[PDB]
């Protein structure tokens, strides 16, 4: 169930392929974005889990971006 | 664009995460991470399109640059 | 620059790997022994560096096993 | 077998990789790390060998149990 809108969420993407391809057309599979989404989207949710046991780890119980970048950094 | 990436969208995304309060500066720093993320996500996906001289990413091509 | 002994380490090793085997005899290349011992070593020195970001995230100085344990968990 | 891995081999790892001060419960701990690091790796270099009908680990084997 995705927690951002599908189009807001498709414009970044191709923004972003845009900025990379640069000028190359491709065609993106509506089952391509979705399969993106789905991964973006869980990619942040076990990102902020791992940042918030930090969070609890230091005591607090407000996220601050200083959990967020640790729990990156110790994921490499 | 990546403001378009909207503050409630995050605190979803959060409270799924389990989070129970979040700093202001959380936003700014979800869409940082995001940015990176999508970015080299696609990267991958699309040259693996390329690669096999296609015009048309699919979803194994995806699913190809998550692993 | 190992900082095991070799043979402490090789001991343990064998009886690792005998107790998986089980009875199927394997030998091992002198140089399998010492790549395995430095990726061993390297493990643990930068698990140990995660594990110390954590004790530090957390005010504290002195490393606990929860600063390894969280360090494990956020690896996976 | 495991308690031939020293407490002051403990502490030099330790010290190579920056902790300062350590609480005496490392030791035990670390020493769990290292048996299961040590059984995966360990198992899956020993299952290539086998699947390669070798009875020699090599150091390419271990390495591909690292991968």
């Amino acid at each position: 169930h995705l927690l951002i809108r599908k189009l807001p969420f498709s414009r970044l993407a191709r923004e972003i392929c845009v900025k990379f391809t640069r000028g190359v057309d491709f065609n993106w599979q509506a089952q391509a974005l979705l399969a993106l989404q789905e991964a973006a989207e869980a990619f942040l949710v076990h990102l902020f889990e791992d940042a918030y046991l930090l969070t609890l780890h230091a005591g607090r119980v407000t996220l601050f971006p200083k959990d967020v970048q640790l729990a990156r950094r110790i994921r490499g | 664009n990546i403001q378009g990436i909207t503050k409630p969208a995050i605190r979803r995304l959060a409270r799924r995460g389990g989070v129970k309060r979040i700093s202001g500066l959380i936003y700014e720093e979800t869409r940082g991470v995001l940015k990176v993320f999508l970015e080299n996500v696609i990267r991958d996906a699309v040259t693996y399109t390329e690669h096999a001289k296609r015009k048309t990413v699919t979803a194994m091509d995806v699913v190809y640059a998550l692993k």
